[PDB]
């Protein structure tokens, strides 16, 4: 089944990583990347909704949404369906265009914000990957050391894709 | 009774009469003006009072819309007050409650313009008899100054003035404005323009002036969140205004 | 459980152990029976404090008097082991004793003894033990006096006693089933067992 | 004189209860194309196992308003609720705007909601029947 | 039962019903009686209204997106009815077949084949004759485990008596 | 409008398939909280900041459904901001309490936010608790969360009338430490906010704070591509 | 205004403020007997369906001369309906359907298509689907354009067309005996014979013609 | 009446070449309340056998007391013969399955040496399936403990850098002890139940050694 | 798990007016969430009430009553206690299916010189010389019925309320803390408080 | 639907012995099945008990007790009231899972000069100066606690029991009828009865 699976995001120096075990579950709205686990119907509905919202944002502001503002947009859009939520675990990752601050966040079904600075995991096998990330993770990884850390952690969580995000470029990679 | 005919309509000339008459009501209002500096914006106006027994400290013609955005008006004060209330409410509801941050000045101006425009379509209400100068700062658009007219049209300005003195003030600004003003220079030019525009007693209690500037952490009211930003809108006290006038 | 006993609190100190109980049996919300003594000294060197069902309390108190009467033909550890075994076998019989029990005392070698047991047979030691509501409110206060087993030699009997009285005061403030009257026992390796009846929160 | 909305369930149901969306071919059944609800499949019988809160949260404000009018009738007499209601209906009936979703600026003043937000303000929440003409026809009752 | 195969030239669909959404787009569906057919016919009426208004066929991807959206909107108000839909269409703009499946929750996925075995048989380069042979094989294995047949093509939709 | 119900029946069908304290003192009130956050047994985020701001001098901390406490707290902070602007007055803590309890009452307890609201206003210092059903009680000291019993035990053992600012901060941080040590849900750092009747509120983030990296090339890259945006 | 005032001016307790109640009890005229789509009372509770729950053989086939069908509600002189399921629900909804048909024929000045009539029926039954209305009406007729036409309609809202329908307790015996003989090119009295034989194998005749249905006893 | 509870805490068996490690946290839990910070969760059973019945504490104590008594009887009957680790495992299997319809609500691990002197670890289902294993975590944070160790003692999903598997290594007993240390440190950092201290039993051909290490008290 | 006002409340008419007294404990199960809560709620200057049942519904009701009565006072001058009781009755009754509230209303009113109304959970209203309610009232029905007298002095009524509420506190776990009283008379409103050391030693 | 002894029973020790009193109503729901039932049950000449809970289980228990105590008396002479209470305790406790019985035991015994034991539903035993039980006891806890005195005379204790049981009858629907009392003293056993016209006009 294509429902569920796992998404993880992780912070480096001047970079972030986001990865999932794969239909697709990582989306991007300009320079802000949203990973969503859960029901694939709800993943698709969230993708359509946040595409709508961020397109209207970009049209009204003449400006691409910043990851912190997109995080607040995701939070408020999830809470709107406080009763009968989407069965999803979204994760946002990105870098602020002005400050270059690498940013990650993750949410519950109703948009509580973790905003943890080190790493965020969601979905199936979350406690296994929490243990992996805690053990493997070290702060201030280089972009390629960050790639190795995220990709190895994901492979040991249980066919994967990795985005390495710089301020000015993004590298997309795949894993068996 | 299910319908009410539109109160605002085009004349055979193609001009919407009630819009022209609202702009005339604006022309009748007391002078107000605003000036972009490189490092701030000034907005100023006369506190005309119907009596010396009135409390000038209650004639709040300049009002905060957001910590980074302020408004002034000429014309029907009650309409301005209702528009300020609605603009604050929409700044919270439409934007702060969605994105967790205050709107940029451009979008709050657009929201005020939308509110003012719809009074021009309704068959139940007249248009608002006010034009607003809205000055503000945005993290990306920087300092900005907009003039909103009774039609709900708005344009960005480097400096402008509205009301009785509007034309003479706009000429004084056009000769005296330059792209290098500091906020203290803009404040001085604003005070000189209003001195030239005001009628009768010109003192720190017959004027009020607000600025958009750097953050004021002493106006934030709390300490210990170092990323958190003091308000950039600041009304000058009549003491400070008098200390400017002694220049 | 019909008539229930409120809560037992206890801590060990440099020379001994202190245990306290609020001498009250509640009939649901009705504070029906006062003067229900819930601290049961079992010879000179141990006190068994019992909480929960007062009828089961009086059955375990007679099991303990039976134990003493047979031994007359004890260490705290032996009384505990017997109690824990009874409790666990009653659990496995699906016929639990609805009680939580702390066996406090001093071993003949002079080691302080504190063990908790409940109707499940769950057991643990600690520098401080409390049952029921005392486990949430009293234990935080006693653990401020002896947080770790290296604090035991630092803690005088006067300070342990004042801490126990303060914790009983806090329980009386914040436990709706607490009485103002309570009993306190001090088991000291040097001075033996001191059992202060009918203390009052003040 | 109610705090929680009491009267909150339909006492009678019919295929024709929903007006303005009826089949022109057979004026007894809904128009499932014009409903645009995803077919007939939202049959009216499926109005079952509603969330316990929904039937009270939808009409909470209406109940508060009715209590307020009742209090004004008890204390001030029939004149005050009549005046309030007449004002409110004048506002509602003269504000026609098919493009705006926003509430009237004067409606908020009458409701004393000038300095109040609710989730209905924050979260104000189609191939057929969305047109301006459908709103004109609803409002005039064409 | 419903079944479909995307071939190099055509989409092949089979079922133990179906609605033609457009000359180059076909819908097949399975699920609860009434709910499923009322849904399918509301969908058909919508796609026909679009096609009339624009005088242009909606692409198979847009059709499947519309069906996904309408199914999700159908569920929101009521208990989810069991339904599954295969949409087979020839995209006359990209000039290639497309097959979409939509589950009872409105989960939509593009599939090479689906139903509501072939991994040992299915090849993307097959011709519609090979596809019809693979369909025959699949039905033979189905009758071992215990149809109307349609083709979608440059020349539209076709009935096949070789069931 | 409002909070949607639009997947209630859907999600039903599919399902068929902390320590916080407030401490009033002689000229103010201190509120403090731990900064652990947990999902199930798992620490979702250490150093989570639990002290919310309703107004410059009205601060809040909550338990129950975190998203609910956040949403209601930010809604009431918006209403308090707008009301302060409308009345040109520094907002009262009793006004926040009133509108917060009327909001929670409107939702009949289905919005599961339990809160301690502390603040200073022109009428003095105030400290309140609010429950998800909309019931309130005033106090001189309060505790909330899974560690509420341990913190209340500390407050009741050490609280006294006419605490000083420093003594009150000490008491509050001791009660949070007792929570951290005695409750599993509490842990990591202690946050404190101090409001004095004449003074700006002093927020004190983390007032108390009680290699395996693989060589490059370890992971089997399958292929690479550039995504641009 | 005065209307507003009179809203604030004993009738609340017995709910004779409610207009639909006044109509139901025939206070505000006979209007309850002046509405198409009769209004049905539902219990004012969170689970009406729970409160509600807590409360023959016939044949048809198409042939050269029309259809023979072998409790057949005379919906119209050109439409027949096999009452099946709850007799009350059948009698009521078939009478309502006959009235809808009469209105259609009046407005459009044509005999209704049997397809149209069966669709109207299935749509209404679907709209009440899940609340009572046990229903199995087989709809039979002849129209100059359509010719002989058969549609079954179900409580579940199924609608299905076919050359033969066998329903009821002996349906499998009737179907087996018929398929041993059925043809399109039957002669009229030959089709009557085959029909009677197939009913007798499952132990009324109605002959359906362009000029209406005929009963052969 | 529910005859079971969850007392939290965690256990970890690692088999070496000439050693086996059994580690467990010492914190005892009920609900969100700490019952004690030092219960010995792992036990020397004699005959160079170390045991821990993780799960419901009372059933673990019962099972380990029945096992120790069975060992006493094994010695009485067989004149102090060393119980073999396989015979110990079979004993514990029969002790467990005797509860088949009222099981000990525990996952239990024994560590020892086999007749070769090779490191041995066995783990048993509460109804007494068992396997010889090289390593096994158990308890609430087992999912945190194990994958790290499966990434540090084994090298699974690692490759020689750019040579798109790196070979596994034998580890000294102190090096695996240090890896247990680091693993439990990470788990107490991220799982609230992982105790205030880590106690490690080292089985060697010389006998059993006990080691204790402090962990964070929150 | 809503907050319910476990309580002992007691209003008594006397020669000069009415005294309304209450305990000050509130409980969440066995936990005392506040041990010094003020249960006496002013709805008007000389009109006071005590609340029982859920804290949320009773607080909402009492706030709506205070609104209604302030509006009334602004229109007609000071209401009678019968007016207030009528408003309480209407709110309790028309929401009876949704809200569980029981109210003792006490108030002074110079035409009536002090009145007491009790509104039990059903939303009946009964004027009485005195009323007792809450969990702890059950234990003192016989005491109040034997010891109550018409036209007591102020001091006699204060003594009577102290002895009654002290016995309610003695027997009920859900009530305790300080005793609080308001005295309502033509002279004004007087707050009174009695501490455990002033009423337990009775 | 078993018969439960809805009841107000009250035993009081006094200077010469003990008085045990009861109402005489028994109810099946709202129906009074017998309005003059004698709830006082002799288990020995000077040892009497009152029964509460189910009528069948308590009657079986009391008959087994009377058997056991007659056998005892035949072997050792007259039992003490503590013996009888022990037998009651053992029967109530070892059948506690099957039988619901609560007993007040009163008896005179020349070494002890009158004793009272109450055995609540749990099967605890508590010696008391006086005991009250049954539905109607709840309404008179405050009265008995305020008005009871140690070493009352016979006449004072009869008055006290009359006033208490009359208030219990007043407030409890499940208790009523005549009040019956036995006076147990060294002088013998004396039956007393008080009719409604003798205790309602109090």
């Amino acid at each position: 089944s294509i429902n569920g699976g796992i998404v993880v995001a992780m912070t480096g120096k001047d970079c972030v990583a986001i990865a999932c075990d794969l239909f697709e579950k990582i989306f991007h709205y300009g320079h802000v990347f949203l990973g969503i686990t859960g029901l694939a119907t709800d993943v698709t509905t969230l993708n359509e909704m946040f595409r709508y919202k961020t397109n209207l944002y970009k049209l009204k502001e003449e400006r691409a949404i910043e990851p912190e503002t997109f995080t607040q947009l995701v939070s408020s859009s999830l809470y709107e369906r406080r009763f009968g939520p989407y069965f999803v675990g979204p994760v946002v990752a990105g870098i602020n265009s002005k400050s270059g601050k690498p940013f990650i966040a993750g949410f519950d079904l109703i948009g509580c914000i973790d905003e943890a600075k080190d790493f965020i995991v969601s979905g199936t096998a979350s406690d296994q990957l929490f243990g992996m990330c805690e053990s493997l993770y070290e702060p201030n990884l280089e972009p390629e050391d960050l790639f190795e850390t995220i990709s190895q952690a994901l492979l040991n969580a249980a066919g994967a894709v990795v985005y390495i995000i710089k301020k000015d470029e993004v590298v997309k990679r795949y894993l068996k | 009774d299910r319908y009410s005919f539109s109160l605002t309509t085009f004349s055979p000339s193609g001009k919407l009469g009630q819009i022209d008459y609202a702009l005339t009501a604006v022309k009748q209002g007391v002078t107000s003006l605003g000036i972009k500096a490189t490092n701030g914006v000034v907005i100023a106006t006369e506190k005309k009072s119907s009596s010396p027994l009135a409390m000038s400290e209650t004639l709040s013609k300049v009002s905060l819309l957001t910590p980074d955005i302020g408004a002034v008006y000429s014309g029907m004060g009650p309409d301005y007050r209702v528009l300020v209330d609605k603009s604050r409410k929409v700044a919270h509801t439409s934007y702060k409650r969605i994105y967790g941050e205050y709107p940029p000045t451009k979008l709050l101006v657009s929201e005020v313009a939308k509110i003012m425009q719809e009074a021009t379509q309704s068959g139940g209400v007249r248009p608002f008899g006010v034009s607003l100068l809205i000055a503000g700062h945005d993290e990306f658009n920087g300092f900005s100054l907009y003039q909103v007219d009774p039609s709900g049209s708005y344009f960005p300005w480097k400096a402008t003035a509205i009301g009785k003195g509007s034309v003479a003030a706009k000429t004084f600004l056009e000769k005296r404005w330059n792209d290098e003003l500091e906020l203290e220079d803009a404040i001085h030019i604003a005070l000189l323009t209003l001195k030239e525009s005001v009628e009768g007693e010109f003192n720190g209690d017959t004027i009020e002036l607000a600025i958009i500037g750097d953050e004021n952490p002493d106006l934030l009211g709390y300490t210990g969140i170092p990323t958190d930003k003091g308000p950039r809108f600041r009304k000058l006290t009549s003491q400070e205004i008098n200390d400017r006038l002694e220049a | 459980p019909i008539v229930t006993g409120t809560s037992v609190i206890s801590m060990k100190y440099d020379n001994g152990v202190i245990i306290a109980a609020d001498n009250l049996g509640s009939y649901g919300s009705l504070l029906r029976f006062n003067g229900v003594e819930r601290l049961i000294p079992v010879g000179d060197n141990t006190v068994v404090g019992i909480s929960g069902d007062i009828s089961d309390m009086q059955h375990i108190e007679r099991l303990l008097k039976d134990l003493v009467t047979e031994n007359a033909y004890l260490e705290p550890s032996y009384i505990f082991e017997y109690l824990a075994t009874v409790m666990y076998q009653r659990r496995s019989k699906m016929n639990p004793l609805w009680n939580a029990i702390i066996v406090a005392g001093v071993q003949s070698n002079g080691d302080q003894f504190l063990r908790y047991v409940n109707l499940l047979g769950v057991t643990y030691s600690s520098p401080t033990l409390a049952t029921g509501f005392g486990a949430h409110m009293a234990n935080p206060l006693l653990r401020k006096v002896v947080d770790r087993e290296s604090d035991i030699p630092k803690t005088t009997v006067q300070v342990a006693e004042e801490a126990i009285v303060n914790a009983m005061r806090v329980l009386y403030y914040r436990d709706a089933r607490s009485s103002r009257n309570f009993s306190l026992a001090i088991i000291d390796k040097n001075t033996g067992l001191t059992f202060k009846k009918n203390l009052q929160v003040e | 004189m109610n705090i929680v909305p009491q009267d909150t369930f339909k006492s009678q149901v019919s295929t024709d209860q929903d007006k303005s969306v009826l089949s022109s071919a057979v004026p007894s059944l809904p128009d499932t194309l014009r409903q645009q609800e995803g077919g007939a499949v939202p049959l009216s019988t499926q109005l079952n196992d509603r969330h316990p809160l929904e039937s009270t949260l939808k009409n909470w404000e209406t109940t508060q308003r009715q209590r307020q009018m009742e209090q004004y009738r008890q204390i001030f007499g029939i004149a005050e609720p009549m005046k309030r209601t007449m004002e409110m209906e004048i506002v509602n009936r003269t504000d026609f705007n098919p493009l705006s979703t926003n509430g009237s600026i004067h409606r908020d003043i009458l409701l004393n909601k000038e300095c109040s937000i609710d989730w209905e303000d924050v979260y104000p929440g189609t191939m057929v029947g969305d047109d301006v003409h459908s709103k004109i026809e609803k409002q005039l009752g064409i | 039962i419903i079944l479909g195969i995307r071939v190099q030239d055509s989409v092949i669909l089979a079922s133990s019903k179906t609605r033609q959404l457009s000359p180059h787009t076909l819908m097949s569906f399975a699920g609860e009686a009434g709910d499923t057919v009322q849904f399918a016919e509301y969908i058909q009426a919508n796609i026909q209204l679009y096609s009339i208004r624009e005088d242009y066929e909606l692409s198979p991807q847009a059709v499947s997106s519309f069906v996904r959206q309408e199914l999700a909107k159908s569920i929101r108000s009521r208990r989810p009815y069991q339904v599954n839909v295969l949409i087979g269409g020839y995209d006359k703009k990209k000039n290639k077949p497309e097959l979409y499946q939509i589950d009872y929750l409105g989960t939509k996925v593009e599939l090479p084949y689906g139903a509501h075995l072939l991994d040992h048989h299915y090849r993307p380069d097959m011709t519609t004759e090979e596809g019809l042979d693979l369909l025959k094989l699949c039905v033979q294995e189905l009758e071992k485990r215990m149809v109307i047949v349609k083709i979608v093509d440059k020349d539209g939709i076709r009935q096949v008596d070789d069931f | 409008a409002g909070l949607s119900f639009d997947n209630y029946q859907r999600n039903n069908f599919l399902a068929e398939n902390t320590t916080i304290v407030g401490v009033k003192f002689n000229n103010g009130v201190v509120i403090a909280a731990d900064t652990r956050s947990t999902q199930g047994p798992i620490v979702a985020d250490k150093n989570c900041a639990k002290l919310h701001r309703i107004s410059p001098k009205i601060w809040c901390a909550g338990a129950g459904t975190a998203a609910d406490t956040e949403a209601v707290t930010q809604l009431i902070g918006s209403n308090i901001e707008l009301h302060s602007l409308y009345t040109s007055r520094e907002p009262r803590v009793v006004s926040a309490l009133q509108m917060l309890k009327q909001h929670l009452f409107k939702y009949q307890g289905h919005i599961g936010a339990y809160l301690i609201v502390a603040g200073v206003d022109p009428t003095g210092s105030h400290l309140f608790s609010i429950h998800a059903h909309g019931s309130t009680d005033v106090g001189y000291y309060l505790s909330l969360g899974s560690g509420s019993l341990a913190a209340m035990a500390v407050l009741e053992s050490h609280w006294k009338q006419d605490l000083t600012k420093e003594e009150a901060i000490k008491l509050a941080s001791d009660a949070i430490q007792a929570g951290i040590w005695n409750d599993l849900g509490s842990g990591s750092n202690v946050d404190v906010c101090v409001m004095e009747i004449g003074k700006d509120a002093e927020y004190l983030r983390n007032y108390l704070t009680p290699s395996y990296k693989f060589p490059r090339g370890t992971t089997a890259v399958l292929k690479e591509s550039i995504v641009n945006i | 205004m005065q209307a507003i005032a009179d809203s604030f001016s004993l009738v609340k307790e017995l709910q004779y403020d409610n207009e639909q109640n006044l109509e139901s009890d025939f206070v505000t005229g006979a209007s309850q007997f002046q509405r198409l789509a009769p209004s049905l009372t539902v219990p004012p509770i969170a689970s009406p369906q729970q409160f509600l729950r807590a409360h023959t053989t016939t044949l048809a086939f198409r042939f050269q001369g029309g259809i023979i069908v072998a409790k057949v509600i005379e919906i119209n002189p050109f439409l027949l309906g096999t009452m099946a399921g709850g007799a009350a629900d059948c009698q009521f909804w078939e009478t309502w359907l006959g009235s809808q048909c009469r209105l259609h024929e009046l407005r459009e000045k044509e005999r209704i298509s049997v397809a149209a009539a069966s669709k109207i029926l299935s749509n209404l039954v679907y709209q009440y689907k899940g609340a009572g209305l046990s229903m199995g009406t087989m709809i039979c007729g002849y129209t100059r354009k359509e010719g002989p036409t058969i549609y079954y309609v179900d409580s579940d809202g199924t609608r299905l067309k076919g050359d033969i329908f066998c329903v009821g307790s002996g349906q499998t015996f009737a179907y087996g005996v018929l398929d041993s003989n059925y043809k399109w090119d039957l002669s009229v009295e030959d089709a009557l014979y085959l029909g009677k034989r197939s009913i007798l194998a499952a132990a009324n005749l109605y002959h359906v013609t362009e000029d209406g249905w005929i009963y052969h006893g | 009446f529910n005859p079971y509870g969850d007392n939290g805490g965690t256990i970890l068996g690692i088999a070496g070449e000439d050693f086996a490690v059994l580690a467990g946290d010492t914190r005892n839990i009920t609900d969100y309340s700490i019952n004690s910070r030092y219960e010995p969760k792992v036990f020397d059973c004699g005959d160079n056998i170390v045991m821990s019945a993780n799960g419901f504490a009372a059933d673990g104590d019962a099972l380990v007391k029945r096992f120790k008594n069975s060992v006493k009887w094994y010695h009485f009957d067989h004149n102090d013969k060393k119980l073999s680790i396989n015979s110990a495992a079979r004993n514990i299997q029969h002790l467990l399955y005797g509860k088949r319809f009222f099981p000990y609500y525990v996952h239990t691990i024994i560590a020892g040496l086999d007749e070769d002197g090779k490191g041995a670890v066995y783990s048993f289902d509460p109804v007494g399936s068992y396997e010889r294993e090289q390593c096994r975590a158990g308890g609430a944070a087992a999912s945190l403990i194990m994958p790290f160790l499966d990434n540090q003692v084994n090298f699974k999903n690692q490759y020689e850098p750019g040579t798109n598997k790196k070979p596994l290594k034998y580890l000294s007993v102190e090096e695996v002890i240090k890896l247990v240390r680091d693993s439990f440190t990470s788990a107490t950092e991220r799982h609230i139940q992982v105790g205030d201290g880590l106690e490690i039993l080292i089985v060697t051909k010389d006998g059993v050694r006990k080691e204790f290490y402090e962990l964070k008290r929150d | 798990g809503e907050v319910s006002l476990g309580t002992s409340i007691m209003a008594v008419t006397f020669k000069d007016g009415v005294i309304l007294g209450a305990d000050s404990r509130t409980t969440t199960g066995a936990y005392i969430a506040n041990r010094v809560t003020d249960k006496l709620t002013r709805v008007h200057d000389k009109i006071w009430c005590c609340r029982s049942g859920s804290a949320a519904d009773t607080q909402a009701i009492a706030d709506i009553v205070q609104y209604h009565l302030e509006l009334y006072t602004s229109q007609y001058g000071t209401p009678s206690t019968e007016t207030a009781a009528s408003v309480f009755k209407e709110l309790c009754y028309e929401n009876k299916d949704n809200l569980t509230a029981g109210i003792i209303v006490a108030g002074y009113d110079d035409k009536n010189k002090g009145e007491v109304y009790t509104i039990p959970l059903g939303g009946s209203v009964h004027k009485l010389p005195y009323a007792i309610a809450g969990s702890g009232s059950t234990f003192i029905y016989g005491y109040c019925d034997k010891n109550f007298r018409e036209n007591m002095s102020k001091e006699e009524t204060v003594d009577f309320i102290k002895h009654s509420l002290s016995q309610a506190i003695k027997w009920d776990g859900s009530s305790g803390g300080v005793i609080r009283m308001v005295v309502l008379t033509a002279a004004g409103v007087e707050r009174l408080i009695f501490y455990p050391d002033e009423y337990e030693q009775l």
